[PDB]
């Protein structure tokens, strides 16, 4: 599992996100 | 026949490289596929193993579309693909986050997900209007929950086709990851879905 941590006031922050086709 | 894998995932590691993981509902194993979307030479990997359902491919080029195709294996022959198109962007202001330099993308999905903590409990997410919708976009289904399991959904509806679009998410309990997934509603159906997990310190 990946985290990205987020810090309240240094504004928008583009994480690492995956994918998926299909159904989980 | 084996049945078609269920489930195809994308996770870009670097400009270069991937994860392709899949799911399927006894096998030898698996075959992932890939080539560039035009004319590229196809590359073929066997898995032998049905346990594993995950691959690494490197040495990708950046900024260039691949397709990814995966079937399943048995006795019986292989069965039908599941495929997706993506491609791994990188430039040729935001808080600099690792990983931040490159970003996945296919055709049908929302953008990369942007997230602003606002307070230690609320954020707001904000994504990209897919480039090449499959029909017109009616809207958005975003989910919010817990990421270590347990705990129920929080499932928002965003209305409209905005080139940007936007979710204020309240009451996050502080410390806690969650896990969000945003995927595109058009008058065809669901769009592939764009997953991750943040944590608000």
């Amino acid at each position: 599992s990946n985290e990205n941590l987020l810090l309240v006031h240094c504004g928008p922050t583009l994480i690492n996100s995956c994918i998926s086709f299909g159904s989980e | 026949v084996p049945d078609t894998p269920t489930r195809l995932v994308f996770s870009a590691l670097g400009p270069t490289s991937l994860r392709v993981s899949w799911q399927e509902p006894p096998l030898q194993g698996y075959s992932v596929e890939y080539q560039l979307l035009n004319g590229g030479e196809l590359h073929r990997l066997n898995i032998p193993n049905p346990a594993q359902t995950s691959v690494v491919v490197e040495d990708l080029l950046p900024n260039h579309s691949y397709v990814f195709r995966v079937r399943a294996q048995s006795q019986e022959g292989w069965g039908r693909e599941r495929e997706g198109v993506i491609t791994i962007e990188s430039q040729v202001p935001l808080c600099p986050l690792p990983g931040s330099a490159f970003t996945l993308s296919t055709p049908s999905a929302p953008g990369p997900l942007v997230f602003t903590a606002l307070s230690p409990d609320s954020l707001q997410l904000s994504w990209e209007r897919p480039r090449r919708p499959n029909g017109d976009i009616v809207g958005y289904l975003v989910t919010c929950e817990m990421a270590q399991g347990g705990g129920p959904a929080t499932a928002f509806r965003v209305d409209g086709d905005s080139p940007e679009s936007r979710l204020t998410v309240p009451g996050l309990s502080e410390n806690v990851p969650y896990k969000f997934k945003v995927q595109a509603r058009t008058t065809e159906g669901f769009g592939p879905e764009r997953e991750g997990i943040i944590r608000i310190e």
